[PDB]
């Protein structure tokens, strides 16, 4: 009798490639990859996961909590995650600002880049010995704080000339000094009132146009007001109200300091964001919905199985699958062969 | 593969053949038995799932947002931002994509190597009175029907169940 | 390679073999003989066609200009852009020529593989009367000039054309 | 009789580089690169290929359409792959511009990098209604008309107080609104005319310098205009002027307004360029001739044969060899062997 | 009798990983990776590296070379590598400067970045025909020259309004020329001193707040002087001033002019520096010490070895290491066996 | 490896073997000889040797900073480029990472492929008296103490030492 040594022969539906005998079909095929489903996102299993930058501010924005909108201060927990959930962040209350005439909108989006986030306890400028005269600190029932009382932004002091100083003024600067700890980002809020020609004067004793200047990181930027014929109030308390503010943030490095030229209708920094260590930042969209090994931008929460996935490459942080052009299948049986006569 | 097809190979395959994917076929009076070898299946088997382990152990990078680039502010940084992270997949894939051709190239190219090593079991339990004719194939002085062809697959078929010389271990 | 250093395979080659890569020499009263086996020489050059094929089947992503980052304005980001496309070519490169250099590996390697695998065409050809020496090399009883060996590397060899056995086909 | 197997011995002046043997002789290689050698530019196969903006403005620089000069406006197809034929592009007509004053130079540039380029077709600020009292549209023998005529950039509206309006201003401040269909970035072209004194007196009723500001998402610029003592007149009508203009460019993203604070001698924006998409973008040369697999910064319009490329890195797009820093070669043939003693 | 192939036993506490066996113990390897140790800096080996600008200018800081402090002249030698030892350089003479308002600071790692660096031999502005009336060019005790005499910032001329001329302008404009030859880049350096209300009085003919505004290459800044209250000299002469300078630099591409619009206390541009070529640069310390195959801005100097390193990623340059994340090894052995039943 | 476990080799090895990686052992009367094979194990050792000197040719661009890019004024773009660095350093370390798996994957997996080398030259010196088993082993008419073996190693071994038949050589 002759005994040879042979190979199977099975349905074989498989393609692999090869390097040298070019797409072959085999018995069997172990699956590398998956296509993703779109799901909710989640909580990054492992890690605390960053929303809403105080949660606990109920009726308030995360735009509404950087600018320092009264009663929408809270605890603000770290994170080495963020999601970024607002592209383009928008008010809830407090007096009407003219958003888009700066890049203020970005800044709680630039704040949730940091770990920790803690907004300091002492004023940056003193707005009794600031340049300009002698003032007193404005308030509105636009911004009611936490007795209710008229109130203003936290983060900045609405001066107005006492009654010896309703008079024009040359531009005068102020020094913002680095009060943050060690390693920490300044992020300095700041801006400027305006109102129609009548107010500007009862308020300032000056109806011309007035210029602002910041410098901070070899960055100047320079603004001129308005007077009157404003766009109308938007995003803000819903208290009608004839004037506008213009609101800017400025970063200062550790031991850095920014310094600001103003005239009449100047918004002083009082309060602080002070920042630091790095948060991986994603888009997704709230509310956070359990966990997950991994949060992709276009996926939202997905767990991992495969070690590879096909579809829709994004940006994606945690224990995620890695993109793949093609669904790559690891060859598991033997090249096909025809039955053997 | 290539080496089979020069050495004169049978290039077709067994339909018979179940329990594995490589093993032995006996030509005699019986007609043609088929017997699988499921030592040398395991061992195919083993070396694809620790090639799978391997290829599953790859780590990358995520990738983010930036903390500093800000939206409308650095539009054109961020454009570079998304150039970046396209480069890096469409480079990880590619890398990726060459590492699963290797691993299909060595487990197709085994087969023949699988064949040859079954050579030398069979070889080995035939007994010096066996004729090694080159092809993968012995011919034997004795009759080997399934129930021959079994033994032989499981290592248990001695040459002295037909009273024939072996090579004693 | 390394395997006919070891097994004691002749290292030089033969000027007269043009019509293929690999074949036969025999060695006798005639002098000695060559011919190129058109089987095993094929096989070698589809292996490195479909191994070009591969190699060519590699697609990355075009680099381009940003379309936001203008010219003095952005030259900052520009430069960073340069960075990233000089990187990428970098790292690409290097990537192919690894696999370059694996293809090369497989090719010049299989050299051996090839010899082994015109042992076994050989063995069945010659039959059982021939003496395998293990370099190689077999010897036979009969005698065999050149044009014996063109019956050989055409698969036509009988040992019955000298009255010898034969393994029968 | 030993009959044996054996391998051929062959002239082996090719050499490739192994894993486990270094560098080996073979009999043949299959060369994958070649050395790519300077060409024309062309179109790219499968792809309408941009070079000049309009190519029905006959006379008229990439430039000279982005601003509107007249004669100079027409269709502007959309390419998903345009060519840069000019790293500062020049105008070549029209009133003299201080070109190097601004950032306007690469205005085409950035219009190029969409895929779709359209004009509005309404003005976006009404000069009747515009801020700084009445005025009247300027107009030059430097722009003349499809009828000769005299007239202005399109993009702009040289807007002047009237003769009982000759007066100063405080700085104003106008909105420019967003006017562009779904999905469009809004490019909007502006800005502001100077003289020598007593011209400056005569048209706007003061000598001073005038100051303007623009703003837009995020990006505050500032500017004060010279009072004569000119630059000379270059890339312009050869027609000879006492006053010079600054042009520059306000890029508006969807949705989203700018403004301009502006005094005397401003020039406001009319009509804007509304673009969408992304157009895939390399420098190169004009004119564009025949096709090719791929278009490449340095070698031009080339074809593709080999799967790779040696030679001098760059951008390419298209159907295009990959670089590599060797000429690489696949082994096609055997080890060197000297001929058997 | 029978005779077999076998392979050695040995002891085999070396592991590696594979393909298709997973991690293998085995007798002998040949380890790929080192992690390296931290080290003093050094010259690349092969190439003259930089460190201080000018190291024939002795007690003088990059900073003070870059803004040409007196004393501070002399040959700045090409170099293909630099060290930043820097991250925010400081001057250590001359007239008090208040840093921070300007970007000015990193000026010298600007320079640093090009293969060579020069300073202009001519003056860019002739300051007896600069716009705004005759001047005198002002000079201090704080920046004594070669002979002790009092002088100035070579990059600049404190230009002072003559007797018969103290008084207040309006913002007046200077085109700087670009005087650099082919493929340079030029660095304009300029600013402004500004004094308390009486100084201003009697040096200028006005007390109050002057503007500055620069523009190149699209790039505008703005900037408004202070009036006395100025923060505490610091890193300065340390001789007593109630003035302060604040100063700036202008980058011009090959062929470009730049514009600076001021008014009283302007520092017009003097020298300028001509800048080519780059140089390749990593942070590091000084001062430099012997060679080195390989500069890490983490290990400092090290010497190549192995092909690869484990540890701290960073930038490096010159013939070094490739970093891996995990110590890798080539096997140089056999797969441990069991010995012999 | 799965060559060896299929074909029946011996999966154990031989401490006796110290010369070398490689070789060779005689079972008789004597009990049991062991010699290395010296030619086997220089083969390995060159095909390391070269595999080191392949991995060390690799070369990758220097990251350096970017030169335009200054400190604070230009923090975003310097964030960037920190993270191309990174991304840099993470894909050629895994490339360089699948190289050296690929030598190593190499190196064990020619283990056997030596072994069936080396019964080819064990093979032709013995001469045609002596009996091929199949699982790397030889019976032999003759007697072959550590002596004998070491001659086989050597490469000097005649089968007329015993009176047994040769293949003549060329
Ligand atoms: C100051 C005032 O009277 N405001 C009320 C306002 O009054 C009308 C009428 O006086 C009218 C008469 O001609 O003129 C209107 O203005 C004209 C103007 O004459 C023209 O020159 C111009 O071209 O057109 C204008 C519009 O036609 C003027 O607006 O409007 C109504 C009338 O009852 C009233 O709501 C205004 O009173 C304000 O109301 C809000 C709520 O809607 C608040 O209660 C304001 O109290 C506060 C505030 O909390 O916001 C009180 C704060 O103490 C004060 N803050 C500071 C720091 O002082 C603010 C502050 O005045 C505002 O921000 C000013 O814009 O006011 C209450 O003043
Ligand atoms: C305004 C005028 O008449 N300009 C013409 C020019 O006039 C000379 C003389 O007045 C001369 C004697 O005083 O002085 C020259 O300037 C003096 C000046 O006194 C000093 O301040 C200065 O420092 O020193 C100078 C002397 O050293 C002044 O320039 O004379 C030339 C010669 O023929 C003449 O071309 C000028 O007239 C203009 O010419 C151009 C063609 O070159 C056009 O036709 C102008 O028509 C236009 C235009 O089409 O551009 C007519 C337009 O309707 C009008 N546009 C608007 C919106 O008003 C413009 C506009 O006035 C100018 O562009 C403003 O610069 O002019 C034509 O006016
Ligand atoms: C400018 C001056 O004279 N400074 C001297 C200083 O003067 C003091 C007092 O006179 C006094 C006046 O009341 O108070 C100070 O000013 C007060 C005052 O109330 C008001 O004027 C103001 O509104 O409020 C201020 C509140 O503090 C006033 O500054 O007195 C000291 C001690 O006596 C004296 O040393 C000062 O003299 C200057 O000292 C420096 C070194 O300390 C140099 O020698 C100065 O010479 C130079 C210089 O080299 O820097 C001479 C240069 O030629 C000159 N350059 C030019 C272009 O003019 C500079 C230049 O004036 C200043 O540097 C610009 O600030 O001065 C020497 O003048
Ligand atoms: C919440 O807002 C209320 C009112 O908007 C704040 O209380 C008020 O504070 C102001 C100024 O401190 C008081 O006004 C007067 O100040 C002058 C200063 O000279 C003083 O002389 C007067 O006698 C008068 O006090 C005002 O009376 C006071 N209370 C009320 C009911 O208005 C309150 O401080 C805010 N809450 C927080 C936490 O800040
Ligand atoms: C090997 O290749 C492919 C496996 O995808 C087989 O071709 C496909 O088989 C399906 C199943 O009936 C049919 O739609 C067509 O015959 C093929 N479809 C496509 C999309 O290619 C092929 O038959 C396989 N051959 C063997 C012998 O198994
Ligand atoms: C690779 O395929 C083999 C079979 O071809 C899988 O092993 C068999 O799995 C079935 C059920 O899944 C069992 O009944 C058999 O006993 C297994 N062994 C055989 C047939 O020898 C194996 O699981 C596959 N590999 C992976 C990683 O999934
Ligand atoms: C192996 O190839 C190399 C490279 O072509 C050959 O060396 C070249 O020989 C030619 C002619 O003798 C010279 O003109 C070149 O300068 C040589 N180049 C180098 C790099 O040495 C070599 O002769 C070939 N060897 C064999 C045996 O064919
Ligand atoms: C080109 O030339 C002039 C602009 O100088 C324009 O002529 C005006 O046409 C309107 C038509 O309603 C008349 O009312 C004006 O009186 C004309 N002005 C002058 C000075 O002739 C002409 O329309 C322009 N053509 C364009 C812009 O297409
Ligand atoms: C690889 O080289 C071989 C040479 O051995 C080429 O084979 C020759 O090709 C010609 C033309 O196609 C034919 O006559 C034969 O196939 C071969 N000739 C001889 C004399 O052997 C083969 O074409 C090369 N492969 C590639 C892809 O270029
Ligand atoms: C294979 O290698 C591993 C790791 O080198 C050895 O395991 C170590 O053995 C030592 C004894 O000298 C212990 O101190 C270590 O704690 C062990 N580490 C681990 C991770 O196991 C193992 O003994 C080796 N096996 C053989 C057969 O040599
Ligand atoms: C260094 O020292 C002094 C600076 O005061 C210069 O010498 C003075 O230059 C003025 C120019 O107005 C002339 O009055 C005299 O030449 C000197 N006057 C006094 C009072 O010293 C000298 O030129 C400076 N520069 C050098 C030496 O290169
Ligand atoms: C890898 O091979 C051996 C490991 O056993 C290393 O040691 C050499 O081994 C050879 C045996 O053929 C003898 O020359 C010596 O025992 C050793 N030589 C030296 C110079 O040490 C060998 O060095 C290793 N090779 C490399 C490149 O690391
Ligand atoms: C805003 O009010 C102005 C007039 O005050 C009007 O023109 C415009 O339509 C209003 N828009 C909105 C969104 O209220
Ligand atoms: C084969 O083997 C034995 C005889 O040697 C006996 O079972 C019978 O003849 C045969 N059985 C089968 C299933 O072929
Ligand atoms: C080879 O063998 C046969 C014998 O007839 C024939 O082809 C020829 O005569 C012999 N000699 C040669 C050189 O072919």
């Amino acid at each position: 009798d002759r005994i040879c040594t042979g190979i199977t022969s099975s349905n074989s539906p498989h393609v692999v490639k090869t390097a040298t005998q070019g797409e072959v079909n085999v018995t069997g095929v172990i699956p590398l990859t998956t296509t993703p489903t779109r799901s909710h996102f989640a909580n990054l299993k492992g890690t605390q996961t960053r929303g809403k930058l105080c949660p606990n501010c109920f009726n308030c924005t995360d735009l509404d909590v950087a600018l320092g909108r009264p009663k929408c201060m809270g605890n603000i927990p770290s994170a080495k995650v963020s999601i970024l959930h607002e592209v383009k962040p928008v008010t809830s209350g407090c007096y009407p600002i003219m958003h888009d005439r700066t890049k203020i909108r970005q800044l709680p989006n630039l704040l949730r880049g940091y770990e920790n986030i803690r907004l300091s306890t002492s004023n940056v400028i003193n707005t009794e010995t600031a340049p300009g005269g002698p003032y007193k600190v404005g308030t509105s029932g636009s911004c009611p704080n936490v007795t209710n009382g008229n109130g203003f932004f936290n983060t900045m002091a609405w001066v107005i000339p006492k009654d010896n100083n309703k008079i024009a003024i040359n531009p005068v600067t102020v020094e913002v000094p680095y009060i943050c700890s060690e390693g920490e980002d300044q992020i300095t809020v700041w801006g400027f009132h305006s109102d129609d020609k009548t107010q500007m004067e009862r308020l300032y004793g000056d109806s011309n146009p007035q210029k602002f200047t910041s410098s901070a990181n070899g960055v100047t930027t320079h603004y001129v007001s308005q007077i009157g014929g404003f766009p109308n109030q938007t995003e803000d308390e819903g208290l009608k109200q004839s004037g506008r503010i213009v609101v800017d943030y400025m970063v200062q490095k550790p031991g850095k300091t920014g310094t600001i030229v103003y005239q009449r209708g100047i918004l002083l920094p009082q309060k602080v964001w002070c920042a630091s260590g790095r948060s991986k930042v994603i888009k997704g969209s709230l509310p956070l919905i359990g966990e997950a090994d991994c949060l992709h931008e276009k996926y939202g929460g997905l767990n991992k199985s495969k070690p590879y996935y096909t579809g829709e490459h994004a940006k994606a942080i945690g224990n995620c699958p890695i993109w793949v052009k093609t669904p790559l299948k690891l060859a598991n049986g033997t090249k096909y062969r025809p039955p053997a006569k | 593969g290539f080496f089979g097809a020069i050495a004169g190979f049978l290039e077709g395959g067994w339909e018979g053949m179940i329990a594995g994917w490589h093993g032995y076929t006996s030509h005699g009076a019986h007609g043609v038995a088929v017997a699988a070898d499921l030592k040398s299946t395991q061992e195919a088997i083993n070396k694809i799932t620790k090639n799978l382990n391997s290829l599953s152990e790859l780590e990358v990078k995520n990738l983010q947002r930036l903390s500093g680039a800000m939206n409308e502010l650095h539009d054109e940084i961020l454009e570079l931002d998304e150039k970046v992270d396209d480069l890096r997949a469409d480079t990880i894939s590619s890398q990726i994509e060459l590492a699963v051709l290797l691993s299909n190239e060595g487990i197709i190219n085994s087969e023949d190597e699988h064949l040859l090593a079954l050579e030398r079991k069979l070889k080995k339990m035939l007994g010096p009175s066996a004729v090694e004719i080159g092809n993968g194939c012995f011919e034997t002085k004795h009759k080997c029907n399934q129930t021959c062809l079994d033994r032989i697959a499981a290592g248990t078929f001695n040459a002295g169940d037909f009273s024939l010389p072996t090579f004693d271990s």
